[PDB]
């Protein structure tokens, strides 16, 4: 499965 | 973003659900055009979210995820074009069926997102768009969770996303 | 008619 679908996936933004 | 995506004052929904449906489909017609290359018919021969949701063609008959894509997208552009329905001149008012028509090429928009998270998020990664493709996705969502313009069912596939980005 | 997702077989 994707890495966003982890519990402790942070979602990186744009800065 | 919670701010920023609320109706601003004295503007008209209709005006507001409209400009920003606009930025929307500029936004993930980007996104897609970025993997384009990796969605192939070989590499997508249905169109899917994952192994827990597929969407037909008509139902049951399917077709590949680019023929799918590019379909539901010129669809979008064209209603983005017409006239009747996103009226550019002045005085001239949104249809009737505009809500409806809005909230349908936003499920459908939700879709193209759907597909580049569960079967090309590794591209992303490797362009480096990761970022890109949260704040859009966030953006987008934030704004339809203001106004409620889809529906639960159509969320399903990027439920969990959803809610880290809450 | 881009019908809602459904569970693939
Ligand atoms: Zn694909």
């Amino acid at each position: 499965l994707p890495a966003w679908a982890r519990p402790d996936y942070n979602p990186p933004l744009v800065e | 973003l919670r701010q920023a995506v609320m109706l601003p004052e004295g503007e008209d929904l209709n005006e507001w659900i409209a400009v920003n449906t606009v930025d929307f489909f500029n936004q993930i017609n980007m996104l897609y055009g970025t993997i384009t290359e990796f969605c192939t018919e070989a590499s997508c021969p249905v169109m899917s979210a994952g192994p827990r949701y597929e969407y037909h063609w008509a139902d049951p008959i399917k077709c590949s995820a680019p023929k799918y894509i590019d379909y539901l997208m010129t669809w979008v552009q064209d209603q983005l074009d017409d006239e009747t329905l996103f009226p550019s001149k002045i005085g001239v008012p949104f249809p009737k069926n505009f809500m409806s028509v809005a909230k349908t090429i936003l499920k459908r928009l939700f879709r193209v997102y759907a597909h580049i998270y569960h079967q090309h998020f590794d591209s992303v990664m490797q362009l480096q768009e990761e970022a890109h493709l949260n704040t859009s996705f966030k953006h987008f969502i934030f704004f339809v969770q203001e106004f409620n313009l889809i529906d639960r069912r159509e969320l399903a596939p990027l439920q969990e996303l959803i809610e880290k980005l809450g």
